């Protein structure tokens, strides 16, 4: 029943146990932006229709 | 090595009432081959049969005396194949199926390998295969066949009743025994949709669908029976009803060929 | 306890000290086999020689860009003598030294600086064995190789001597090699230059030189021999085709 | 100054920052630094290094080397710095005034004089046939006919580096000499007569194995004498 | 990599270094390379060295059956299985490659097929048991002349060894100990050695071919050097008696008749001084051996 | 949230999976820090003698046991043969078993590593644990004569005995199950009576009788594992520690400070092995290991019949 | 009515009902039933059965209530770098260990390679696949570690040896190697670690950027997107 | 032997209907597994079955999977190495029929099979061969590879035959010995032993889920 | 006491050679250099470990002496500085020093010395010292006995291994590298044994420092 109710941090991803809430919101924060590969296929779309 | 276009012609040809073999054959005709016999004089019996096709073998026949006490098998074959190593799972498959055909009792008649009421001759059987394109079976059965028939044995001269007494055995130094034993004969067959075929060439076993192995011995159908596959590509499953119809065929055809590989 | 050789000057066969045994080769024996063949009796030895090449190889770790790769394979089968033989002979280090003998001889001969990226395989199976198998086997490779049309500087010929107390015997069989001191030679055209020289048993250091020169006069008439009947074969293929 | 072994106590004071040499490992876990070799510690914006004995050569940047073309590929050569080592690649385009016109012309087997650019951890270390840092083109290229030496590493350093090393001025108080030096642990010389080659390859050889070096005068006479 | 690499200069050099009679190390072309033996603690423990090749013997023995065969013999075997100690171009596991198959052979057929050990002196019961005896060569560095140096440690560690002293109780057998009677030596024959020579062709292969001068070079006793540039190669073993063992020259480069005796020839100069090295040396140690158990009484 | 299932999480990252499982006070194979596998045994049922009135006639097999722990399985049988012996607490006086040892997973070729290294290390603590006396091995020979075999109540001979084990469903280290399975098929051993009908005796087993093979009870031993980890504070979810029985692959793979004991019921230990190539080893994990170790021997040895 | 459950033989459907289409799972087979000749989708594979629309009807049985292919998305660890491309081995295809048994401890004590042990020299080439331990291996191309710029890529740049990395396939590509891409923003490094696999794990702060916890130090990856 | 300890040089060897279980997944570090045993009045066997694979194989670009067949012997070393590879052979040839290959590409699949138990209570591989073939299919299943349909086969008298698609084909046909004219009965007692097989086997897979 | 000898061959990194009583041994290493792609690993050396025997060929009975070895000298090493790179280290035993049918301790020890002299002449990268010795316990008395000779053996009731790790001018005890004990005995025998060897070993860890200082300072300048 331990393992039941802490999944999604037993099998997760590594994130450091103490890490403070102001750099984890900037670290989510930067991945809700667009991708360098984003950028330059927005640019592409009024070249190849 | 053959592309799918080739497969499917050929399997076309093959599968059609009535059958068109690649060469124009019937479904029951074998293709020429040349017999040379008694060539190695250090030997008791030799022989060496070479197909259309470039395949040839070589068989020769070597005897020792022995307690046919402690000896049980008095007929050993040993096979070897050229580009092959020795336990490779084809060559020992061959080596298996060849001593079961050849066993005590199968129609070969080994009572004429006695001498003496306590020794006997034991006979090995050595073939080398030069060069092959297809599954060897029936090639080296025939070589076997020929060599058998032209083998000659030391003559005893020193007593025959030696249970009580024992002597060593003495032979002639010039005289020799023609043996007079009985040896079968081993046919390949191939399914080809609701065809079966005599003698299939290297192209034709690339689009079969399966196989059959099937001993013959003096007018009968002979104990050693089994399925084989030709390719790995195409092998399929076969209804009942033609095992019977390549038994038959083997039954019919068997005698011409026997009388091919007299003399 | 025999008569090895007689007063009278006779070998138990019936030969002379300076006479050769048949000699009888075949050339083109399987033309859907291999590019070259041959077949060669020798007295009581009977050999099949295959030539396979040059080809692409195998496997792209057997690849050289400067040369061809040239290998040999030596098959002696349990029939070949009197007596059955017990168990394989595929393995042994006595057939191996025989291979690689066999290959640093052909190396040097062979003009494999014209065929790169290829390789060139050498199958041979030994039927009957009645004394001197080295030199027949240096002949029989000789002879397949030209029947496949491959680049080569001259002729090598094999051939064998044997020591009897103080009388040389050229080309002994089994009976002699079993008895005495035996020398195996391979020759290189028409010139005294050795490319093989093999010593198995005790000779005395001031007996060798007699020896080697009676072993060098047969291997030049062996080449005799070979010549003529590769120009005899020739002549018969262009003759009509 | 001293000798050290692994293991041992680092005699540097933690506050001040000190730039690290050979010999020297920083742990990434701990973030402490040790010494890894044997040998004598030498401290000099102070530089502190271990002086070790060597032969297996490891590519450095700006090492000059001599190397041996072992295979020609579409764009670049294959080089061999030391026998069972990884190789080297040397581009076409690392030669003076080379275009796609002006080819280079070496074979497989010949020898180079080249310094050491690119030593990535995570790649194949990479060669050049000019000082691409100056613009200077000194001695670099193809060396022909000649002989090669090996020599252990601390040798090869002493003879390119120490102008004090005496063995340069002795050589040359016998006869007139090309020399090339590489930190990889070669030497190339050659001469107008083979026969002076030769007795150079000896002296060299004879003085490598000593570790005297007030012997060089005597070993180069004996030799030069050997060869009348 | 496993591959040692030699430039075009390095060839250059050395092959014309030959046409002007020079050796690297500045020796002459039939000079034989000193040999230094030492010999151990145990019986049949020898150390040989010559120049920069250093290999090392060690003979033993153990009681086991007759062959079926043979019931008046003993067992003879040699093994020689090289490392990468000698050198990082050996494979561990490598006793099929070409090299490694013709050493064992030459020297098989130098000391077993020879008959230089006497096997019937190693039977005990007829039929029953007898003395099984091992010979191990092991290859600490290499400089070129395994064959030569392996020959003279397999020899000498034979002189040198000795086997307890047994007795027949009957069924059974007694080994007695050391300390007790005095273990006996085996019985020699005779003493053969190897020597090989190496050929270089200053020309092209149609000047060796067809041309009429001969021009070819031999050295005796090649370093390493050398020999990864010959072209071919001969090995003569002799005895005393001025027989000859065994010679094997298994194709290359084709040398001609008169200069192949001529070896043959300098080769016996050679074996006689080894011969009597050896035999001075096995004294020496004797007398060592002996003052020392007399100075302990 | 981006997820990984266990086992490829201890495929694609051990460590990780280690620590993260060691900080909520459980292990990756779901069991305590000091808590063991069991163990469950089926002697004699593959020998030629498992039933006493029925004596299997085609069969050679003197001895046999099989060991289930968790979910693997070894399979373990004992042969002998006869040798003619031509020619205190000291170890000359000793005796072992030639062990072959196979480990199925998925290959075909010669032994690894890991096979020979248990097959030799099992030789050797078998002779170093005084177990088999070389006297417990002496054949009394009977003889044969008219046809009937009369037994004792000239040459001499010695019984030889050699052992296979089968492992199947390997996932972790197991020395220690292929030493357990061989102690419990040693003490169920019986050989056969033998009888004597250039010269050529032959000796014969008999079909039906035989004796119990006499071993030194009271050096029987029992073998455990245990491993030490170091906590990284980093890794914890929201110092060292001692484990026992090691087991799947993230543990094998991480631990590499591991102890080895065998120990007797008696009071003594046979065999300590220690390699520190993690964290340090202290003295107080020791004497923990040892007193462990003694109880998992003490119910090992009074378990079954 | 269509079955709920299937194994192996077991007949599912004729061809119309509609034009039914075999898919993962399911076969075509002939059969002679009554001296009549009969079509069917025949399963085989233990599991359920379940149909959707692609008029054409794809058939297809999935297991309960591999091998690589193109499309599918593997786990993989870097082994090397050049200039030109990167080699991966492939441990995982779709969240299922790949092969089941590792290898570990066959080669005995310390850290040894699969191949690196004694059992490596004498196994059996002509009666098995491959030695115990053995992955398939792959390769990315520098122009497909992205979808953009695929000319000015630095290989060092992006991956390191010892890095896990999640790729999707692209083709077969010959006996040795299958050919990979990571240029999708769900692609990329998912587990590194500080000093070139010395030091301790690092966690992704931006598209091309990990962060050292202990000590802040920074490096550069292709970071594949979390969450 | 430098691999194994084979223990002294000279010492000598002493010399002195059916009812089925069938269950799968038992063996952790494989892909399937089976365990088979069957009893009569005279006769007892038990076998072990394993697979591995898909897995990757040596050697050029193929574009269907390969099948290799082991047999090992168990406890007694009942039979020998000719023998056990002609059955791995024909074992081979007939599974080349059933398995769907052709979605394997540049793979392998490798069978082994241990003969652990076998003794007689009251001519001897042929009548072990069906069994093989049930353990063969039922750890084939277990690990999820593709069949086109569950082979099974029957023994009488000598002649052992493998059927599919409920006894109407044949994959399979073996005969040693016998009598010659005994060709039909042996098929009928064949197919009557095949189709409880078969009923077993579905059984077992469709319970045990 | 023991002596020891450094760079001896000609064609390797570095090699030693060890001679403790009657027990001698020979090692070289060659490294780091280019592995088989079957022996590669990305990120650290690997290791290629072998030895032969004095007498015979090479059985399993070595094989575990090469795995002992290979677990003493793995932590020894900082791999991660040479990463996919190859290290072959060869032992070869010229004298056993005891009857090899039933010991083999003393040629672990000194395998495991020399090994060590052999790293540190080549210039490989270590993480400190180390130091092993051999030690048994004899019958009848129960007397703890420090380098065995071979008739000490014979009537001994356990033998033991023990290899330790020491830094800080070898004064200081790192970890215990490897410890094999094979008989019968109790915890205070095995408490005092460790307590006896930890001594030793310091003893014979100052004796080595000052032969390597010995041989190696006149190479330098």
């Amino acid at each position: 029943l331990s393992l039941k109710k802490h999944n999604n941090e037993l099998l997760g991803i590594f994130v450091p146990c103490n890490l403070p809430k102001t750099t984890r919101k900037v670290a989510i924060e930067n991945f809700n932006r667009p991708s360098p590969d984003d950028i330059i296929q927005s640019a592409q779309l009024n070249a190849f229709n | 090595s053959l592309s799918v276009a080739e497969k499917s012609y050929l399997y076309d040809s093959l599968a059609s009432t009535p059958s068109i073999r690649p060469d124009g054959r019937l479904p029951h005709q074998f293709r020429p081959i040349e017999i040379f016999t008694d060539f190695l004089p250090s030997s008791n019996g030799s022989s060496r049969i070479i197909a259309s096709d470039g395949s040839e073998c070589i068989v020769s026949i070597k005897s020792k005396v022995v307690d046919h006490h402690v000896e049980n098998e008095l007929l050993q074959v040993d096979v070897d194949i050229a580009g092959q190593r020795d336990d490779a799972l084809v060559v020992e498959t061959i080596t298996s199926l060849l001593n079961k055909v050849l066993k005590s009792g199968s129609g070969v008649d080994s009572s004429k390998l006695q001498l003496t009421k306590k020794y006997s001759f034991k006979i090995f059987v050595d073939v080398l295969v030069i060069s092959s394109h297809s599954h060897p079976i029936s090639l080296i059965s025939f070589a076997i066949y020929s060599a058998l028939n032209s083998t000659y044995l030391p003559k005893l001269i020193s007593a025959f009743d030696d249970l009580e007494v024992e002597e060593l055995p003495t032979f002639h130094d010039y005289d020799m025994v023609k043996l007079d034993i009985n040896p079968p004969l081993v046919f390949i067959l191939a399914v080809v949709g609701n065809n079966m075929l005599l003698d299939p060439a290297a192209n034709e076993s690339e689009v079969a669908n399966n196989g059959l192995i099937i001993s013959w011995s003096n007018g009968k159908i002979t104990s050693p029976i089994r399925s084989v596959a030709l390719n790995d590509s195409n092998v399929k499953s076969f209804k009942p009803h033609l095992l019977k119809q390549g038994l038959a065929m083997v039954e019919k055809y068997a005698p011409d060929v026997v009388r091919s590989l007299e003399n | 306890r025999l008569e090895i050789y007689s007063p009278e000057g006779l070998r138990l066969d019936g030969r002379r000290w300076n006479e050769l045994r048949r000699f009888e080769s075949s050339i083109n024996t399987h033309p859907h086999a291999a590019d070259g063949s041959s077949y060669m009796e020798q007295g009581n030895n009977k050999i099949i020689t295959l030539v396979k090449g040059p080809k692409e190889p195998r496997l792209k770790s057997q690849m050289d860009t400067s040369k061809a790769l040239l290998n040999v394979s030596v098959n002696i089968t349990k029939f070949s003598k009197f007596e059955r033989s017990k168990s394989s002979h595929k393995n042994e280090r006595r057939v191996l030294e025989i291979q690689t003998s066999l290959v640093r001889m052909f190396e040097k001969n062979v003009m494999l600086n014209i065929y790169p990226r290829t390789v060139i395989d050498i199958e041979i199976h030994v039927l009957e064995q009645d004394g001197g198998i080295m030199g027949s086997l240096i002949n029989g490779i000789t002879l397949a190789l030209i029947d496949a049309g491959i680049s080569m500087f001259d002729y090598i010929s094999g051939i064998s001597v044997g020591l009897y107390d103080t009388t040389p015997l050229l080309d002994t069989n089994s009976l002699e090699e079993n008895a005495m001191s035996t020398v195996t030679l391979g020759v290189v055209g028409k010139s005294e230059k050795l490319s093989l020289l093999l010593v198995e048993d005790k000779i005395p250091l001031d007996r060798l030189e007699n020896v080697l020169a009676i072993g060098i006069a047969g291997a030049h008439r062996v080449r005799d021999l070979m010549d003529e009947e590769l120009r005899k074969h020739a002549q018969k293929r262009v003759s009509n085709a | 100054s001293t000798f050290i072994f692994p293991g041992d106590s680092f005699p540097v004071d933690p506050t001040t920052p000190v730039k690290l040499g050979p010999g020297i490992y920083c742990d990434p876990n701990t973030q402490e630094i040790r010494p890894v070799n044997t040998g004598v510690l030498h401290v000099s914006v102070q530089t502190a290094y271990i002086d070790y004995s060597s032969k297996r050569y490891i590519p450095s940047v700006n090492d000059f080397v001599i190397g041996v073309i072992i295979g020609t590929f579409s764009d670049s050569y294959k080089v061999s710095l030391q026998n069972f080592s990884s190789s080297v690649s040397l581009s076409y385009m690392a030669f003076p005034n080379a275009s796609k016109k002006n080819r280079p012309t070496l074979q497989v087997g010949d020898l180079v004089y080249a310094r050491v650019c690119t030593a990535e951890k995570e790649l194949e270390a990479e060669i050049e046939c000019f000082d691409s840092t100056t613009g200077r083109d000194a001695g670099f290229g193809i060396l022909e006919d000649g002989m090669i030496i090996d020599v252990n590493l601390n040798f090869a350093r002493q003879l390119l580096f120490n102008n004090d090393f005496p063995l340069l001025k002795v050589l040359a108080a016998h006869t007139k000499f090309e020399v090339a030096i590489g930190l990889n642990g070669k030497i190339w010389v050659k001469c107008e007569e083979l026969s002076n080659t030769l007795a150079c390859y000896r002296t060299i050889m004879e003085c490598c194995q000593k570790n005297d070096t007030a012997a060089f005068k005597d070993i180069a006479k004996r030799q030069f004498k050997e060869i009348l | 990599a496993k591959d040692i690499e030699i430039s075009a200069s390095e060839s250059k050099f050395i092959l014309e270094a030959l046409r002007q009679n020079y050796r690297l190390d500045g020796r002459s072309f039939d000079q034989f390379r000193d040999v230094e033996i030492t010999f151990g603690k145990e019986f049949g423990d020898v150390s040989v060295k010559m120049g920069n090749t250093k290999v090392h013997c060690r003979i033993s023995c153990q009681i086991a059956q007759p062959y079926e065969d043979r019931p008046f013999e003993g067992l003879f075997v040699i093994s020689t299985e090289i490392s990468p100690m000698a050198g990082s171009q050996f494979e561990n596991g490598n006793i099929t490659g070409e090299d490694e198959v013709l050493c064992s052979r030459i020297i098989e057929k130098s000391v077993r097929r020879s008959g230089a050990l006497d096997v019937e002196g190693l039977c005990i019961v007829a039929g029953s048991k007898c003395w099984a005896v091992r010979a191990d060569v092991h290859f600490l560095d290499c400089d070129g002349g395994f064959i030569d140096a392996s020959c003279i440690a397999v020899m000498a560690g034979l002189m040198h060894f000795k086997k307890p002293d047994i007795t027949v109780h009957g069924e059974q057998i007694i080994v007695h100990p050391v300390n007790e009677r005095e273990p006996v030596p085996l019985g020699i024959l005779h003493i053969p050695i190897c020597v090989t020579f190496s050929f270089f062709n200053p020309q092209d292969t149609e000047e060796n071919i067809k041309g009429e001068t001969n021009s070819e070079i031999s050295i005796i006793d090649a370093t390493l050097k050398e020999e990864l540039l010959r072209d071919g190669v001969l090995t003569v073993t002799l005895n005393k008696n001025r027989e000859v063992v065994q010679v094997s020259k298994a194709g290359g480069l084709p040398m001609d008749a008169l200069t192949l005796m001529k070896c043959c020839h300098e080769a016996y100069s050679i074996i006689e001084k080894i011969t009597d090295q050896i035999l001075q040396l096995l004294k020496e140690d004797s007398e060592k051996r002996n003052k020392y158990a007399a100075m302990l009484t | 949230p981006i997820t990984f299932p266990p086992e490829v999480l201890a495929r694609i990252s051990p460590e990780l999976s280690l620590q993260r499982h060691l900080s909520l006070g459980i292990r990756p194979c779901l069991r305590k820090y000091e808590e063991f596998r069991d163990v469950a045994i089926e002697n004699n049922t593959l020998s030629r003698y498992a039933d006493a009135g029925n004596i299997d006639t085609k069969n050679n097999i003197l001895g046999s046991n099989v060991l289930k722990s968790g979910k693997t399985i070894v399979i373990t049988s004992i042969t002998g043969g006869i040798i003619e012996e031509t020619s205190e607490d000291i170890i000359a006086n000793y005796a072992s078993v030639y062990p072959v040892v196979e480990v199925e997973r998925g290959r075909v070729g010669a032994c690894t590593d890991e096979e020979m290294t248990i097959s030799q290390k099992l030789h050797d603590s078998i002779l170093h644990s005084r177990i088999l006396p070389k006297k417990a091995l002496k054949v009394k020979a009977g003889v044969r004569s008219a046809f009937s075999v009369l037994y004792p109540d000239k040459r001499k001979w010695s019984y030889v005995l050699y052992a296979k084990i089968v492992v199947l469903s390997r996932t972790g280290p197991v020395f220690d199950l292929c030493w357990n399975s061989l102690m419990y098929a040693l003490q169920s051993v019986k050989l056969p009576r033998a009888f004597i009908d250039r010269e050529t005796y032959e000796i014969i087993c008999d079909q039906t009788k035989s004796v119990p093979l006499m071993i030194n009870a009271k050096n029987i031993a029992f073998a455990s594992n245990y491993g030490i980890v170091e906590l990284d504070p980093e890794c914890q979810l929201q110092n060292t520690v001692l484990i026992a029985d090691l087991d799947t692959e993230a543990e094998e793979t991480s631990i590499h400070s591991t102890i080895s004991i065998l120990a007797a019921p008696s009071g003594n230990y046979k065999q300590l092995t220690l390699m520190g190539g993690g964290a340090k080893i202290t003295p107080e994990m020791i004497k923990r290991s040892l007193l462990l170790s003694r109880v998992r021997a003490d119910d090992l040895s009074t378990r079954f019949n | 009515q269509f079955p709920e459950i299937a194994y192996p033989g077991k007949l599912i459907c004729p061809q119309y009902g509609f034009n039914y289409v075999p898919g993962p799972g399911t076969k075509l087979i002939q059969y002679e039933h009554n001296g009549r000749t009969l079509e069917a989708i025949t399963a085989t594979l233990v599991g359920t059965v379940r149909c959707e629309e692609e008029k054409n009807i794809l058939v297809s049985v999935l297991p309960g209530t591999n091998l690589p292919k193109e499309g599918d998305i593997v786990l993989t660890r870097v082994t090397r770098l050049s200039l030109q491309r990167a080699n991966v081995e492939i441990l995982a295809v779709e969240d299922k260990p790949s092969p089941i048994d590792s290898g570990i401890g066959s080669n005995g004590s310390g850290i040894v390679a699969a191949g690196g042990g004694s059992g490596a020299a004498t196994f059996s080439v002509s009666q098995a696949s491959s030695d115990l331990g053995e992955t398939f291996r792959g390769i990315i191309r520098s122009q497909d570690v992205r979808s953009t710029d695929r000319d000015r890529v630095k290989v060092i740049e992006c991956f390191k040896p010892g890095d896990i990395v999640r790729a999707q396939v692209l083709s077969l590509g010959d006996g040795t190697n299958y050919y990979l891409t990571t240029a999708r923003n769900d692609l990329g490094v998912v587990f590194a670690r500080a000093a070139n696999g010395a030091g301790g794990l690092m966690y992704a702060t931006d598209w091309q950027m990990m962060t050292s916890p202990v000590t802040g130090a920074t490096e550069k990856r292709k970071c594949a997107k979390p969450f | 032997d430098r691999r194994r300890l084979l223990g002294p040089a000279a010492a000598k060897p002493m010399a002195f209907e059916q009812e089925l279980s069938l269950h799968t997944g038992f063996i952790e570090n494989c892909n399937g597994s089976a365990l088979v045993e069957a009893r009569s009045l005279g006769h007892q066997t038990s076998l072990i079955t394993a697979v591995y694979g898909p897995r990757s194989i040596r050697g050029s670009f193929t574009s269907q999977g390969t099948i290799s067949i082991q047999l090992k012997n168990g406890l007694l070393e009942k039979y020998n190495t000719n023998e056990l590879k002609e059955v791995s052979s024909f074992l081979m040839g007939i599974f080349n029929s059933v398995v769907n290959l052709s979605r394997y590409p540049k793979s392998g699949i490798d069978i082994f099979v241990y003969l652990t138990y076998d003794k007689d209570l009251t001519s001897q591989i042929s009548s072990l061969i069906p069994h093989c073939i049930t353990s063969i299919t039922l750890a084939l299943a277990d690990a999820g590879i593709e069949l086109v349909d569950m082979a099974g086969a029957g023994e009488a008298n000598g002649t052992v035959v493998s059927f599919i698609k409920n006894g109407e084909e044949i994959v399979g046909f073996w005969k040693d010995d016998g009598d010659d004219e005994d060709l039909l009965e042996c098929l009928d007692r064949c197919k009557e032993q095949y189709n409880r097989y078969r009923d077993l086997m579905i059984s077992c897979l469709m319970n045990q889920e | 006491s023991v002596q020891a000898e450094i760079g001896i061959l000609d064609h390797v990194d570095g090699s030693s050679e060890f001679v403790s009583q009657d027990t001698k041994v020979i090692c070289s290493v060659t490294g780091p250099i280019e592995p088989k792609a079957r022996q590669e690993l990305p990120t650290q050396l690997a290791l290629e470990i072998i030895v032969r025997p004095a007498k015979g060929v090479a059985t399993t009975r070595e094989k575990v002496l090469e795995d002992k070895l290979r677990a003493v000298l793995t932590p020894l090493i900082t791999r991660h500085c040479y990463p996919r790179q190859l290290c072959q280290i060869t032992c070869q035993i010229l004298e056993s020093g005891e009857d090899e049918a039933e010991f083999s301790l003393r040629e672990l020890s000194c395998c495991i010395n020399a090994a060590f002299l052999a790293l540190v002449d080549a210039g490989i990268a270590l993480n400190s010292m180390c130091a092993s010795i051999p030690i048994a316990i004899i019958k009848d008395t129960s007397d703890i006995i420090v380098d065995p000779t071979a008739e000490q053996l014979k009537i001994s009731l356990s033998v033991h291994t023990l290899a330790l790790e020491f830094v800080n001018g070898g004064k200081v005890v790192k970890n215990v590298l490897l410890l094999d004990s094979n008989g019968d005995f109790n915890e205070d025998q095995l408490f005092s044994l460790l307590e006896l060897g930890e001594q030793k070993c310091q003893e014979l860890v100052t004796n080595i420092r000052r032969i390597i200082q010995d041989n190696i300072s006149p190479r330098l300048v």
